[PDB]
RNA sequence: CCGAACG
């Protein structure tokens, strides 16, 4: 608890110097950067990842690749915590209408740019 | 039964150690008797054979055994000649693991190289389970000293007559046989 | 309030012993036991403290005593038994264990008075 | 479970005044459909009193569209700098976006989980009761 | 073998150089910037995605009371969080290599070339970084150099660092984990090539992003005066050794070397020397202290389960370099100890030999624990001064974990293929299945299971896996062997295997021959339940045996209805079992130490201070059971001499009846069968009733003696005729011992190990007689039994044996029967109940408080004393009153009247799976109101047949008074009006129930069975109109 | 006897301190 | 604004009141008109390839 | 090596 607490202070105060004292990355660091992805990643012939497609072949099978691992942390599991059962019971509502989970997904994909408190 | 109890002994011994060091140490104050050390020997390669594959433990104490007294040495030659006699039956990862032990102690000097002769090279006397272990010998001596190595030490006159079957010159279908498989081998 | 401490439980250990001592010495002097079975029971008594008293639960340094008595029986019966005598009760050579025991209580007699006369 | 009925926000912020802002599982419980984490929500998305829930300046927004090409999509990095809470921040912006350009797969769809039902405001207590409210 | 393939690799003779570097991305994921991270994923992914990627890691961090913003790293607990930093590390590869050595590292977009190979050789040694791999934020690089690009580097490097003293060497990193002569040595070419490659790549890398740590990066050279190329990746230390160079001795032998073979030439070249990590031995001994630093009160299972999972990650990870790792060996001796004396300490007894290997390693279906182990192995280590210098060979080794005899545990390894192998039988094995489907999908006879089990458990991903339910849906499964390692900053559990998954890879490790080879190096299940208190169950077998989970009533019976005030009083009970079943071997009478207390009131001597075994044996020989078995067993060698009382010459011995503190006299004997016979019989000398013969000289007259006393035998001394020969010769010879005859002849008992012997002066006609006694007696007492069972429950061990027919309602008739039928229901103590079902009345005997004023339990005294009183009314019984068969419904009472019914041996008891409703019989207003009136303990005579009988039968009024019972359990409030007509309608005051006509009687019992049905149905949402004769009446009786 | 092989004290590690001499030597 | 063991309640604010740069343009600029000038070049180059 | 109390 006491090196949570003294790395929580480090770390806020590492949050606090970059807002302060800028981004460290260099205007023209960060577009050598930039460039030399950009030519590497032309050098490939790639192709973006598009966004999940609606009539997507394997959006089911992502979907429930996804659930199988957040269900795995409940296969040994004895007693859980409100969000651990609020966990359980939403991976069991995306089993049970893996649609309606799937349109939640790209909903939030679309548009969802604030989210929850994460606790560490 | 008392001899299941030595193997009981033996395999135990060799199933509860760690290193080669240990699993010879431990056999050796046992007390093993002479005339049934080869009673020992031929579990150093039953349950080798039986592992999935080459844990070099096999080899290793072997080795270490054959210099410490060459009566089984000896043993362990005549013991493969007497596996040259039945590898028909051998399902074929007990045999890669009897083969690549074997020629693992042959390219380090551990047992004499006339229990080699015991290797003809006739296809009315090569069955599958016999090319395919001598393939897999051939390339397991082949890595452990080298191709070279190889060519030079096995072209040698005091190796001469050791290689009678193995390249035999008396028909040149033989010879034939023997080259593309040897070839067929790497 | 009737959880006693380590002053009374050693003096009353060390009571059972000298009881049991005293009582073999008692069987003998009745005529119920044999100079040789007084001794083999004495010899017994200083060789088995852990066994028959209890007395190391109070002070378990006293399992320098133990050990040293078990070696010292180990030494005895080894070099008694060479021959036909063998592998039973019959020796009495008790001496040896006797007087690790007369050291320890020597050691422990200021100890002790010093922890019961705390206690009155 | 659920958006939070003004009766909620109400007594959340009387256990607030009695319980300072490090007590929420202790607020949590005066609350039965609300757990300790969005009780912490609620208030630091809508109920603290340090929220300006008036109208937008427009010095305001100007910041709001400098902070958004500057760090862009970092809306709780914004919205300090702004002064405003992040999801605020984030539908002021989106507001301002599409006055540029003048169903839609980007809006809540029945029954579907809303995720901030913290920043939405309290639906007021209604001409009826129940035991449980 | 990537190394090894490098062309010219080994070559020193130009003064070419080959540096190994690695290091890692120092800060790489706290200075992510989420702007320019955001701009690169829009490079990479569709916007909207970079975007909520952006956003998902600009978020607060909360712990307490503390949170902040995080505005600049990445948050690694992200779920897509290894594919931002993979991403990002490739930027990084890209900014270290440059986008024409990474373009030929990485080979063209349409043939890219596999992990450290090249499309050709002049693509190869184009560019001095050779080989190149990246792991998340770790950086594995091999340079060659020519010497003059070697010399040209350490020149910008010296001329940027100025050093004329040669303070150079001062602060370098290489391990002292290997041996002085084989690490890379001060040379000032090697060192300077070494701290110049490092710099030149550090310099490639914007320090706003990150840098490299010479202190926590690791740079080996081979060079000239070096002969061994170094690197640890992942908790592997890797020393290789070329052939060409500083071998000079042909090598090709230890088990946890690896040789190195030439693509091309086939040449073995090279041997990797594989160790593990100082990093990886810390993790596992950490990972052991974790285990250890537990919940604290856990179970001895758990503790070995989890020693197992540890135990089983570190050595199916590193197998063969766990060989070389000689700290490692030492370290699983000291780590496998901790764990046992862990578990010992859960016994307050630490003592070797209470707790053989036998505990430990057996199984779990033995009553083991089931450690595996890798600690019972010497420890080779050679002489001290000399072994760091040159790699020496080990001459001396130590003991590293004891045994018992020349018992040997066997070792761990040898059932864990090594990974050098694993990777030759998996090239092959997948190789061949290629070329089979290469052959065979175009020939239509495509490949189909069982044309492949040479290969089952063999191949990288097991050649296991093809046939899988969800190889459709584990082709999707990209990028999860990253996911299972960052699934670390996202649990607070860290699993042992992150590195494997069964769905791809199989299960990769099989230790079934170990539990096997456990067995029969424990001397095989026979000499491993010589330790346990099996023997003392008298199940024949051990076969037909199993044993109880518990997990069936943990689930079942309650979701929080089960406390910390019961928590820890629960996972007591599993350690209960464990403790009792191994106490011959744990309360063994060789201990080193340990104040030996007697029992209470048994002969069990406890040698030590076993709480949780002395609180099962004390509740296993409860009810003076050791005075019982006694009695019963001299008992019944008297009337064995009723049985044969004539056949010999004589008299009437009848039951011996002496002081009760005697059985555990367990140092002087006396006044067991009586001695009295007629005529004289001729005695013989002092044997073991083992042989038979010497029929000898003289016999004297009413002088013929046994005595038989019981015994609680250990592991280790359990050997009855030894002990029972020198009881006799021990006091006969003494004397405190009272012995009418000087033929006083000694049988002994071994209650434990259920043995039985006998030494002294047979009387003819005896040993064939004696030995028939005690073999009959040995299988046959109530006394026996009643241990036999306590011990089974004791122990949960269960046969398919089960008794005889419960009293189901295939049975309902033959209560009926000239027997005298008894049923009991203890749960209304309060007052015990008696329902005899042939004649109607009842035995209402009401128990008074005082029975309990200060007694200790509630249910334990009222369930004792219930049975006691139905053994006080079977004794102020006639004998010919006395009952059968006697069914108890509350199965908790079978246990103490079958010990009161020792006396009367000869009445059944049995269970009852039926229920019956003598808790409504309470609920009648005379047995609710009477007996809370009574003062003081009373027997109340009853009758359930009121007027019945006198006309109705036996099974028709108790067809009435079934339905009678069931509305009153239910329907009571409703039953009153049903017996409550009419205030007219009266009763008798000296019976309970108001009797009617045969019509109005029907149709009231008609209404009261409708009570029961219509209120079973709407309770069932069961419709009362399909009910069948059986649906109906098992409900209305009592409970299918 | 110690000619310079191993633990110094054997307490603190969880074997009972026995140094055989190799069967298997040379 | 941990410890009342009193329980006084106390107004929201009293409670909340006792106890209570610009290279970040420079980079969003360059990396905007980097990745401008890398869109154009790709478009340009794609579409005369 | 090895056991007692307490929490
Ligand atoms: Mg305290
Ligand atoms: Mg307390």
């Amino acid at each position: 608890g006491r090196l949570t607490r003294l790395y929580l202070k480090a770390e806020q105060e590492r949050q606090h110097n970059y807002l302060k004292d800028g981004p460290y990355v260099t205007p023209e660091e960060a577009v050598a950067i930039y460039t030399t992805t950009v030519h590497w990643l032309e050098s490939r012939k790639y192709s973006c990842i598009p966004f999940p497609p609606l009539n997507y072949k394997h959006d089911t099978k992502l979907l429930i690749l996804a659930l199988e691992r957040l269900k795995e942390q409940y296969v040994v599991a004895v007693r859980l915590n409100s969000s651990q059962r609020e966990e359980l019971g939403l991976v069991e509502q995306a089993y049970d209408n893996p649609h309606e989970a799937l349109q939640r997904i790209k909903r939030h994909l679309l548009t969802q740019r604030s989210f929850k408190e994460v606790a560490i | 039964t008392n001899l299941v109890n030595l193997r009981r002994t033996i395999y135990l011994t060799l199933m509860s150690s760690f290193d080669f060091e240990e699993a010879g140490h431990k056999l050796l104050k046992i007390g093993i008797q002479p005339g049934q050390e080869i009673e020992l020997v031929t579990m150093i390669i039953e349950c080798c054979s039986q592992e999935r594959t080459f844990k070099r433990f096999y080899g290793l104490l072997a080795q270490r055994f054959c210099y410490l007294n060459r009566a089984y040495a000896e043993q362990f030659e005549d013991c493969f000649r007497k596996q040259y006699a039945v590898i028909h039956r051998l399902e074929t990862n007990k045999l890669r693991n009897v083969s690549c032990l074997f020629a693992h102690l042959l390219a380090t000097d551990a047992l004499p190289w006339s229990s080699l002769s015991c290797i003809m090279l006739t296809e009315e006397e090569t069955t599958s389970s016999s090319r395919i272990f001598i393939k897999y010998l051939f390339q397991e001596l082949s890595s452990t000293m080298g191709l070279v190595k190889l060519n030079q030490r096995l072209n040698d006159p005091a190796f001469s007559p050791w290689f009678e079957g193995l390249f035999p010159r008396d028909s040149l279908g033989n010879m034939r046989f023997s080259i593309n498989f040897f070839t067929s081998i790497g | 309030k009737s959880r006693f401490g380590n002053a009374f439980h050693l003096c009353r250990e060390i009571l059972r012993l000298t009881k049991l001592v005293v009582d073999a010495n008692v069987q003998f002097r009745l005529g119920n036991v044999d100079a040789y079975q007084l001794a083999d029971g004495l010899q017994y008594i200083f060789a088995h403290v852990g066994q028959l008293t209890g007395m190391y639960r109070y002070k378990y340094r006293l399992m320098r005593q133990i050990r040293m008595c078990k070696d010292l029986k180990h030494l005895i019966y080894y070099r008694f038994n060479t021959g036909p005598v063998g592998k039973g009760p019959g020796v009495g050579f008790w001496a040896p264990m006797w007087r690790v025991w007369l050291f320890f209580l020597r050691g422990i007699v200021p100890l002790l008075e010093r922890w019961l006369g705390n206690l009155l | 479970g659920g958006v939070w009925k003004n009766t909620e926000d109400e007594i959340l912020k009387a256990a607030v005044m009695k319980y300072g802002l490090n007590q929420w599982a202790r607020i949590s419980s005066l609350l039965v459909r609300k757990s300790a984490k969005q009780c912490k929500a609620r208030w630091y998305e809508w109920l603290d009193p340090a929220i300006k829930k008036t109208e937008w300046t427009r010095e305001e927004d100007e910041k709001l569209l400098h902070l958004a090409k500057l760090m862009p999509c970092q809306w709780r990095t914004i919205a300090p700098i702004v002064g405003r809470t992040p999801a605020q921040c984030l539908d002021r912006y989106e507001r301002l976006l599409d006055q540029a350009v003048a169903d839609d797969p980007r809006r809540l769809r029945p029954g579907e989980i809303d995720p901030n039902p913290e920043a939405k405001p309290a639906r007021p207590d209604a001409v009826d009761m129940d035991e449980d409210e | 073998h990537g190394i090894n393939n490098v062309t010219n690799v080994w070559d020193t003779n130009a003064g070419e150089c080959v540096v190994m570097m690695q290091s890692e991305f120092e800060k790489m994921y706290d200075k992510i910037d989420l702007t320019l991270m955001n701009r690169l994923l829009r490079l990479i992914v569709d916007h909207n995605i970079a975007d909520y990627i952006t956003a998902k890691n600009n978020v607060v961090i909360a712990y307490k009371d503390m949170s902040h913003t995080n505005s600049y790293g990445l948050i690694r607990g992200l779920q897509f969080a290894s594919f931002i930093i993979q991403y990002y590390g490739l930027i990084l590869d890209l900014l270290l290599l440059g986008l024409t050595r990474a373009t030929e590292i990485a080979g063209p977009p349409q043939c890219p070339n596999e992990f450290l190979t090249y499309r050709d050789v002049k693509t190869e040694t184009r560019h001095p970084i050779r080989l190149y791999s990246r792991y998340l934020n770790k950086v594995h690089i091999m340079f060659r150099f020519s010497a003059e690009e070697a010399k040209d580097l350490i020149q910008r490097y010296l001329t940027e660092h100025p050093d004329p003293n040669n303070e150079n060497i001062v602060g370098y990193n290489n391990k002292k984990c290997w041996p002085r002569d084989a690490r890379m040595r001060l040379m000032k070419h090697d060192v300077n090539l070494g701290r110049a490659v490092f710099w030149d790549m550090k310099n490639r890398l914007p320090r706003s992003l990150t840098t490299f740590e010479w202190d926590n990066s690791f740079v080996s050279v081979y060079s000239r005066d070096n002969p061994n190329l170094l690197f640890s990746m992942l908790g592997f230390e890797v020393r290789i050794l070329p052939k060409i160079r500083m071998a000079a001795e042909s090598f090709a032998n230890k088990d946890g070397v690896w040789a190195l073979q030439n693509v091309h030439t086939k040449e073995r070249t090279a041997q990797a020397f594989l160790r593990v990590d100082d990093e990886g031995l810390k993790s596992f001994e950490n990972r052991v202290r974790q285990v250890l630093m537990s919940s604290g009160s856990t179970t001895f299972t758990k503790i070995a389960n989890k020693w197992n999972t540890a135990l089983i990650g570190l050595m199916t990870y590193y197998r063969e370099a766990v060989l070389h790792t000689q700290e490692l060996l030492d370290l699983l001796v000291k780590c496998e100890n901790k764990i046992q004396t862990r578990i010992k300490i859960g016994l307050n007894s630490k003592m070797p030999s209470r707790f053989p290997p036998v505990v430990f390693y057996s199984p779990k279906e033995v009553g083991g624990l089931g450690m595996l182990s890798m600690g019972h192995i010497l420890i080779p280590q050679s002489d001290l001064r000399y072994s760091q210098q040159t790699d020496l060979g080990v001459t001396h080794f130590r003991a590293g974990m004891s045994h018992e005899e020349d018992q040997l545990i066997p070792n761990l390894y040898r059932y864990i293929q090594p990974w050098e192998s694993e990777f030759m039988d998996s090239e092959r094995v997948w190789s061949e299945y290629a070329l089979k489907k290469e052959e065979a999908k175009a020939q239509n006879r495509r490949l189909t299971l069982d044309d492949l089990d040479d290969s089952w458990d063999r191949g990288i991903p097991r050649i296991n896996t093809l046939f899988q339910k969800d190889r459709h849906t584990l082709a999707y499964d990209r990028g999860w062997r990253v996911r299972q390692e960052m699934k670390m900053f996202q649990i607070t559990k860290m699993n042992p295997f992150w590195w494997t998954h069964q769905k791809h890879d199989g299960k990769l490790w099989n230790l079934n021959n170990y539990r096997t080879d456990v067995i029969q190096a424990l001397g095989g299940v026979e000499g491993i339940l010589e330790h346990t208190l099996f023997k003392g169950t008298y199940f024949p077998t051990w076969e037909g045996l199993f044993w109880e989970k518990a997990s069936g009533f943990e689930e079942s019976m309650k979701y929080k209805k089960l406390t910390n005030a019961q928590r820890s009083g629960l996972n007591q009970i599993p350690n209960r079992r464990f403790t009792l079943w191994w106490s011959p071997t744990i309360n063994r009478a060789n201990v080193y130490v340990g104040f030996q207390v007697q029992l209470d009131l048994t002969g069990i001597f406890m040698h030590g201070k076993i709480p949780t075994l002395k609180i099962s044996l004390i509740q296993i020989f409860r009810a003076h059971l050791w005075q019982k078995i006694h009695e019963s067993v001299v008992m019944d060698l008297c009337q064995v001499f009723d049985q044969e009382l004539d056949a010999l010459e004589i008299e009437t011995v009848q039951k011996e009846t002496i002081h009760p503190r005697k059985s555990y006299k367990m140092n002087s004997s006396c006044a067991d069968i009586l001695l009295f016979a007629a005529y004289k019989w001729n005695m013989s000398k002092p044997s073991l009733m083992a042989d038979t013969n010497d029929v000898y000289d003289q016999k004297p007259g009413n002088k013929y003696w046994v005595d038989v006393q019981l015994r609680w035998g250990d592991y280790d001394s359990h050997d009855i005729e030894r002990y029972t020969r020198a009881k006799f010769l021990d006091y006969t010879t003494d004397n405190m011992s009272i012995y009418p005859s000087p033929t006083g002849v000694m049988i002994g008992i071994d209650l434990a190990y259920n043995l039985h012997s006998a030494y002294g002066n047979w009387f003819p006609g005896i040993k064939p007689l004696v030995i028939q006694a005690m073999a009959k007696i040995m299988k046959s007492n109530p006394a026996l039994y009643v241990l036999r069972e306590r011990i089974r429950k004791g122990l949960q061990l269960y046969s398919s044996e089960p008794t005889e027919p419960y009293l189901s309602s295939q049975n309902y008739g033959e209560l009926f029967s000239n027997q005298t039928v008894w049923f009991v229901d203890d749960t209304n103590v309060g007052a015990i109940f008696i329902f005899n079902p042939r004649t109607g009345q009842l035995f209402l005997k009401i128990i008074h408080t005082s029975v309990w004023a200060g007694q200790k339990r509630l249910s334990q005294l009222a369930k004792w004393k219930t049975a006691e009183e139905v053994a006080a009314l079977v004794r102020s019984l006639p004998v010919e009153e006395q009952p059968k068969r006697i069914i108890v419904t509350r199965k908790g009472m079978l246990d103490p009247l079958e010990v009161h019914l020792l006396d009367f041996p000869n009445i059944v008891i049995t269970g009852s799976e039926l229920q019956l409703p003598f808790q409504a019989a309470i609920k009648l207003e005379k047995f609710g109101d009477l007996i809370l009136k009574a003062t003081e303990p009373q027997m109340v005579l009853f009758n359930i047949y009121d007027d019945w009988l006198k006309t109705i039968s036996s099974y028709t009024a108790f067809s009435r008074l079934i339905l009678i019972l069931r509305a009153l359990h239910v329907n009571p409030e409703k039953a009153r009006m049903i017996l409550r007509p009419d205030k007219s309608i009266v009763t008798q005051p000296h019976h309970v129930w108001p009797s009617l006509t045969d019509e109005q009687w029907i149709k009231v019992e008609v209404a009261l069975k409708d009570l029961i049905l219509a209120d079973y149905g709407k309770k069932n949402n069961v419709n009362t109109q399909a009910l069948t004769q059986s649906e109906i009446r098992d409900i209305i009786l009592g409970a299918e | 006897m110690y000619n310079g092989i191993g633990l110094v004290t054997p307490r603190g590690s969880g074997t009972s301190g026995y140094v055989q001499g190799n069967k298997f030597n040379m | 604004n941990w410890k009342n063991p009193k329980g006084y309640t106390i107004p929201l604010d009293k409670r909340l009141a006792a106890d209570g740069n610009d290279k970040f343009a420079a980079l969003s600029e360059a990396l905007f008109t980097a990745e401008a000038k890398a869109r154009e070049a790709i478009t340009m180059r794609a579409s005369i390839q």
